[PDB]
C-alpha cells in the first residue's frame, strides 16, 4: 500500500533463489489494465501519463526491458534482444512505424537502483522515458487508435527483480487516470486488485472446433497454375474481452 | 466493461511447399513474383463481408488458429506483424487498417489478377492489381525467417494460384529483377498448396500434431604432412585415372600421362580431400607407404581400355575395399565437398533454381546435402566411397 | 460532408432523388471496430427515402451521393449524427460512426 512518501507499489520478487536449482529464465510479464490512446490528434487537462519501475540492485540493466506492448505480443523466446523485435514500416505521401512492443534496452541505458520511467501522451501520440530525472532521445509514435500495455521483461538474477511504482509525476497525471475512465479526474494514484500483474505463460488450453472449413485444391491445368475453392458457409461465436484484445 | 458476441465467419489460409527465406548464405535470387488470379465471388455469403488478403508471411511467426485469435476475429495475414497482406483497398499489418491508394479504388473481384513482390536483400514488398501499380509499399522489416506466399481465403471465395510459368501463365510479365517462384520449390517434394500449422487433417479425423520446419540457418548449404603429401599426389593421379575412365579428350590418358591441367585439377581435388579428411580428426594413415601400387590394374585388357587406346590403368575393384565404420566419415566428407562447392558458387554469385542458368549465375544444385536430391546426395557417396577405397588400396587405413 | 472511400466500385447511372424510396444493406461499426448496428445479420432490407429526415442527415447525404451496386465505406463526425448524448444505450455520446452503406435495388 502506497505512503505518505511512497507511492502505491507492487513488488515481484523470486520465492526460491539458489535453492532446488531455481528457473533463471528471462520472464515476459505484462500489466492488467492497459491505456487507450484517444481516437482524436489534434495543468490537470494534460494528456500525458507516467509510470516508474524501481530496479532493485543485484538485477543488471542489460536483461531489463521496460515499456510499452502491444497486446499482439506472442514471443517466448529466451534469447530477447531489441535486436530481435518484429516491426515494420508502412510507406504510401506518408510513412509511419508500426511494431509488437516498444522498448528501450537497459544495458545500452546505463549498485545503484535505476529507476526507469515511460512518459506517454495520448493525445500527442509520441513516447518518451525518463531514468533517474534525465530524459532521452529514444521516442516512437504509435498509431492514433492503439490499446498499448505496460510492458516490463526482466531476468531475474537477484531475489527482488523489479518492483512498479505507480506515482504521479510533478506535473503529469498518474496512470491509473488513464487507465480508469472513473478515476480520470482523481490525481491520486491507486492500485485497485484489478490492476494485477500477468506472466505470458508458452501454451495454453484451446478448444478444437467440432466442424472445420471443407477447402479442396487441384492443379487448374499448365497454364492456369494451381487452384483452390471452398463453397461452405461457416459461423462462429466470438468472445472478446475489452481489456485485452483476444477472441 | 462487459462482453460482446456477434457471429463472425471462420477463416483458414494455404500455402505451397515452396520457401523463400534469406540469409548469409543465401541461395535464392533475393526477388520473388508471384501472381494470384480471383475466380467469381459471392461479395457477401453471410452477414460479415468475406475476407480476402494475399502477401508474405514468416515460417515461425505466422501460426493462423481457426476461431480465436488477435483483434476481434477472423485472422488473417493482416492480424499479426509476422504477416503482410492487401485486401484491395488498404494495406494490413498486426490488424491495423491503413488505407492504400490505387489507381482503380476496387475490391478484390472477380476476373482480375494480383501481382505482388518481394525483395528478401532490401526489405521491400510491392503489390499490383491488374497490373496497375500501389502507391503503398512495405518497408523495413527483418528477414529472420522464410517468406512465403500465402492467401485467407474466406468461406465462400475461389482463387486461383500462378506461383511461375512452369505452373501457369503468368497475366502479366515479371518486373525486371524478379523472378517467378517456381524457380525456388523444393526438390525434396513438388510444390503443393498445404494449409499452415494445421492441427487436424481429412481422415478417410486424422490428427497432425506440430509440422517440422526448416529455419533461415539450416537454408544456408588442416595440414598436410609431406609424408601425406606423397600419399595424397598418389591418390590424385588415382583419381585422375578413375575420371578418365569414367568419361570414357586428351584427359583420357594413365595416371602420369594426363595432361597438365588435368594432374594440377586432380592435385588440388586430392589436396581439398586430404585436408578435410585431416580435419575430421580421423586415425594416422601413414602406413604401407611403398604399397600404392599393389593393386592390379585393369585396364590391360581392350574392353576396360577407352576408344582412344590410352590405359587410364586404375584401381582394382576387388583389391579396393572401404571400412564400414569410415561410410559416416565418407558421407562427412561428402557433405563437406558440397557445401564448399556451394559457398564458392554463392561467391560467384550461383543461387539455386529450377533450371540452370549459368548466364543468369543460377546453380541448380546449389543445395544443401540434408536438402540435396537423392541422385546428387548418391553420386557425392560413392565418390567419397571411391576415395576411401582408394585410400586403403594404397595402405592408408583410418578409424572415423 | 462526410467522407465515402468507395471499397467497391458502382455503375453510377442512377441516383437516389428526392421522394423515392431506397433500398440499403448496412454493417454500421464504431471507430475501435465494435459493431452496433447491420442490417444483413437480420436479413431484413432497409427501406427509407430522402426528404423524410427519418434517418440521420448523414446517412441521407451519403445515400445522395450513393450509387446503385455500389460498396464504400462511409463515416460520420459525432456533430452531424447525434449530436451530444444520442440512442442511449446503443451509441455513446460524442462518437462518431462509419456505415458500410450498398445499394440492392432502388424503388
Amino acid at each position: 500500500d502506497g505512503t505518505v512518501d511512497t507511492p502505491p507499489c507492487l513488488r515481484l520478487a523470486h520465492r526460491t533463489w539458489g535453492s532446488q536449482n531455481s528457473l533463471v529464465e528471462m520472464l515476459f510479464l505484462r500489466l492488467s489494465l492497459p491505456v487507450q490512446f484517444h481516437q482524436h490528434f489534434r495543468i490537470l487537462n494534460t494528456t500525458t501519463y507516467y509510470y516508474s519501475v524501481r530496479v532493485f540492485a543485484g538485477q543488471e540493466p542489460s536483461c531489463v526491458w521496460v515499456g510499452w506492448v502491444t497486446p499482439d505480443y506472442h514471443q517466448h523466446d529466451m534469447n530477447f534482444d531489441l535486436s530481435k523485435v518484429r516491426a515494420v514500416t508502412v510507406t504510401m505521401h506518408s510513412s509511419l512505424k508500426c511494431s509488437n512492443c516498444y522498448m528501450v534496452w537497459g544495458g545500452d541505458f546505463v549498485h545503484t537502483d535505476l529507476v526507469i520511467g515511460c512518459l506517454v501522451d495520448l493525445a500527442t501520440g509520441l513516447m518518451t522515458f525518463t531514468a533517474n530525472g534525465k530524459e532521452s532521445n529514444t521516442f516512437f509514435q504509435v498509431e492514433p487508435n492503439t490499446k498499448l500495455f505496460p510492458a516490463v521483461f526482466v531476468l531475474p538474477t537477484h531475489q527482488n527483480v523489479i518492483q512498479f511504482e505507480l506515482g504521479k509525476q510533478k506535473n503529469i497525471m498518474p496512470l491509473s487516470a488513464a487507465m480508469f475512465l472513473s478515476e480520470r479526474k482523481n490525481p491520486a494514484p491507486q492500485c485497485p486488485p484489478r490492476l494485477e500483474v500477468q506472466m505470458l505463460m508458452p501454451v495454453s488450453w484451446s478448444r478444437m472446433p467440432n466442424h472445420f472449413l471443407q477447402v479442396e485444391t487441384r492443379r487448374a491445368g499448365e497454364r492456369l497454375g494451381w487452384a483452390v475453392q471452398c463453397q461452405d458457409p461457416l459461423t462462429m461465436m466470438a468472445l472478446h474481452i475489452p481489456e485485452e484484445n483476444r477472441c | 466493461l462487459l462482453l460482446q458476441t456477434n457471429l463472425i465467419n471462420y477463416v483458414t489460409s494455404i500455402r505451397p511447399n515452396i520457401f523463400v527465406g534469406r540469409a548469409e548464405g543465401s541461395t535464392q535470387y533475393g526477388k520473388w513474383y508471384f501472381e494470384v488470379m480471383v475466380d467469381e465471388v459471392v461479395p457477401f455469403l453471410t452477414a460479415q463481408a468475406t475476407h480476402l488478403r494475399v502477401g508474405w508471411a514468416l515460417t515461425e511467426g505466422y501460426s493462423p488458429y481457426p476461431g480465436g485469435g488477435e483483434g476481434w476475429g477472423g485472422n488473417g495475414v493482416g492480424d499479426d506483424l509476422y504477416s503482410y497482406g492487401f485486401d484491395g483497398l488498404h494495406l494490413w499489418t498486426g490488424h491495423v487498417a491503413r488505407p492504400v491508394t490505387s489507381p482503380g479504388q476496387h475490391l478484390l473481384a472477380p476476373e482480375d489478377v494480383v501481382s505482388c513482390c518481394l525483395d528478401l536483400s532490401v526489405p521491400s514488398i510491392s503489390f499490383r492489381i491488374n497490373g496497375c501499380p500501389v502507391q503503398g509499399v512495405f518497408e523495413a522489416f527483418n528477414l529472420d525467417g522464410l517468406f512465403f506466399p500465402v492467401v485467407s481465403f474466406s468461406a465462400g471465395v475461389k482463387v486461383r494460384f500462378l506461383l511461375g510459368g512452369r505452373h501457369g501463365e503468368f497475366k502479366f510479365l515479371p518486373p525486371p529483377g524478379y523472378a517467378p517462384c517456381h524457380e525456388a520449390v523444393l526438390p525434396r517434394e513438388r510444390l503443393r498448396l498445404e494449409p499452415i500449422k494445421e492441427y487436424r487433417r481429412e481422415g478417410p479425423p486424422h490428427l497432425v500434431g506440430p509440422s517440422r520446419c526448416l529455419s533461415h540457418t539450416d537454408f544456408v548449404p588442416i595440414v598436410l604432412p609431406p609424408h601425406l603429401e606423397r600419399i595424397r599426389e598418389k591418390l590424385a593421379e588415382n583419381i585422375h585415372e578413375l575420371w578418365a575412365l569414367t568419361r570414357i579428350h586428351p584427359c583420357l590418358v594413365n595416371f602420369h600421362s594426363l595432361p597438365e591441367p588435368e594432374r594440377n585439377y586432380n592435385l588440388q581435388m586430392s589436396g581439398e580431400t586430404l585436408k578435410t579428411l585431416l580435419a575430421l580428426g580421423c586415425h594416422v594413415g601413414m602406413a604401407d607407404e611403398k604399397a600404392e601400387d599393389n593393386l592390379k590394374k585393369t585396364k590391360l585388357p581392350k574392353t576396360y581400355m577407352m576408344s582412344n587406346g590410352y590405359k587410364p590403368a586404375p584401381l582394382d575393384l576387388s583389391h579396393v575395399r572401404l571400412t564400414p565404420a569410415q561410410t559416416t566419415l565418407v558421407d562427412r566428407l561428402a557433405e563437406n565437398g558440397h557445401n564448399v562447392w556451394a559457398r564458392d558458387r554463392v561467391a560467384q554469385g550461383w543461387s539455386y533454381s529450377a533450371v540452370q542458368d549459368i548466364p543468369a549465375r543460377r546453380n541448380p544444385r546449389l543445395v544443401p546435402y540434408r536438402l540435396l536430391d537423392e541422385a546428387t546426395k548418391r553420386s557425392n557417396r560413392d565418390s567419397l566411397c571411391q576415395a576411401v577405397r582408394t585410400l586403403l588400396g594404397y595402405g592408408y587405413n583410418i578409424e572415423p | 460532408g462526410v467522407e465515402i472511400e468507395t471499397i467497391s466500385p458502382g455503375d453510377g447511372r442512377t441516383f437516389p432523388k428526392k421522394g423515392q424510396t431506397c433500398v440499403v444493406h448496412y454493417t454500421g461499426m464504431l471507430q475501435n471496430g465494435k459493431k452496433f448496428d447491420s442490417s444483413r445479420d437480420r436479413n431484413k432490407p432497409f427501406k427509407f427515402r430522402i426528404g423524410k429526415q427519418e434517418v440521420i442527415k448523414g446517412f441521407e447525404e451519403g445515400a445522395a451521393q450513393m450509387s446503385l451496386g455500389q460498396r464504400a465505406k462511409l463515416t460520420c463526425t459525432p456533430d452531424v449524427a447525434y449530436g451530444a448524448t444520442g440512442h442511449p444505450g446503443v451509441i455513446p455520446p460524442n462518437a462518431t460512426l462509419i456505415f458500410d452503406v450498398e445499394l440492392l435495388n432502388l424503388e
